[PDB]
């Protein structure tokens, strides 16, 4: 079978600029379980980023929690870069404090 | 409430050279204790919760020894069930499984599983009374009569009903701290402007455990599902969870809407209003 | 505390 991953990118506390926090991308809902995942800083890919071990849901679809420790800015924009085998090119989901 | 004990398994061939790629991961709960990966340098099962470590060395081999052992069995079977389904030599192919136990609110047996997967679809699993097998093609109904005639139910079911319990009962103690802490969700309601004539409001649930929660809207006292939106979900990163609900409403009317949050760690049901 | 996998308890 071929499932798409579904993606959110959010912070793991409320949002303050120039306070420390940490960057998630959660991606779940895929399969196989072969998948790239990286978190970009205005577009450039964060170094040492860390993940959860593979697990999956009753449905037999993978999760994965990709993190890094960040601090926001008004000026910097964060987001999360997925490919899967489903996706015909990376996709790319922009951080929101709001989501 | 009631509390688990899971643990999930996940191999993927890699016929290009080498074993496959064997991930285990242990839960109570919501909380992951334990992992093995055979791709990290330790070839153990490692700990992955304060309340695990305590445990000697006497564990720590035995729990290795197995996981090893069905690292080893999904090896075995991805190797025949490319065979049975007549499968290139190249592709990678993934074997899961997930096995466990549930206790009630009086920390005594409720149900038991064990589930097996080739390639993201059911292939085996135990019926809930852990006496006989759903299975879901022929390859799997063949397995089926291996395994009765082996009696694995029996066996399974002894291991479900006792030996898991038993240590899900020994965490749950150890662990008390965490474990048997209710955190109740953190929450709070934001406003987004879209145009003149109408608004987000955004209901925000953060760092709860355990994960169950139900988020829902209501519009002058009655449910509404119209212009919502409810997201997965998501761990937090600490050991916590994250969920929102949103509805779009008229502007100037966002007092008409509530944002009613139920979880665990709450006696009664909050309501948020803007 | 996992399993006790006996090993004729493969698949096939």
């Amino acid at each position: 079978i071929q499932r798409t991953p579904k993606i959110q990118v959010y912070s793991r506390h409320p949002a303050e600029n120039g306070k420390s926090n940490f960057l998630n991308c959660y991606v779940s809902g895929f399969h196989p379980s072969d998948i790239e995942v990286d978190l970009l800083k205005n577009g450039e890919r964060i170094e040492k980023v860390e993940h959860s071990d593979l697990s999956f849901s009753k449905d037999w679809s993978f999760y994965l929690l990709y993190y890094t420790e960040f601090t926001p800015t008004e000026k910097d924009e964060y987001a999360c870069r997925v490919n899967h085998v489903t996706l015909s090119q990376p996709k790319i989901v922009k951080w929101d404090r709001d989501m | 409430g009631s509390h688990s004990m899971r643990y999930f398994f996940t191999s993927v061939s890699r016929p290009g050279r080498g074993e496959p790629r064997f991930i285990a991961v242990g839960y109570v709960d919501d909380t992951q204790f334990v992992r093995f990966d055979s791709d990290a340098a330790s070839q153990r099962m490692e700990p992955r919760a304060p309340w695990i470590e305590q445990e000697g060395p006497e564990y720590w081999d035995g729990e290795t020894r197995k996981v090893k052992a069905h690292s080893q069995t999904h090896r075995v079977d991805l190797g025949t069930l490319r065979g049975y389904y007549n499968q290139s030599e190249a592709g990678s192919h993934t074997v899961q499984r997930m096995y466990g136990c549930d206790v009630g609110s009086d920390w005594r047996f409720l149900r038991g599983y064990h589930q097996y997967a080739y390639d993201g679809k059911d292939y085996i699993a135990l019926k809930e009374d852990l006496r006989s097998w759903t299975a879901a093609d022929m390859a799997a109904q063949t397995t089926k009569h291996k395994w009765e005639a082996a009696h694995v139910a029996e066996q399974l079911r002894a291991y479900l009903e006792g030996t898991c319990v038993e240590w899900l009962r020994r965490y749950l103690e150890n662990g008390k701290e965490t474990l048997q802490r209710t955190d109740a969700p953190k929450t709070h309601m934001t406003h987004h402007a879209v145009s003149d004539h109408e608004a987000t409001l955004r209901c925000w649930a953060l760092s709860f455990y355990p994960a169950e929660i139900t988020l829902t809207w209501q519009r002058d006292g009655e449910d509404q599902t119209q212009d919502t939106e409810l997201v997965e979900t998501r761990p937090a990163g600490d050991g916590t969870f994250q969920k929102w609900a949103a509805v779009v409403v008229p502007s100037g009317q966002e007092q008409r809407y509530t944002c009613h949050v139920q979880h665990e760690g709450l006696p009664k049901p909050l309501t948020l209003r803007w | 505390f996992v399993l006790e996998l006996e090993p004729e308890w493969t698949v096939k």
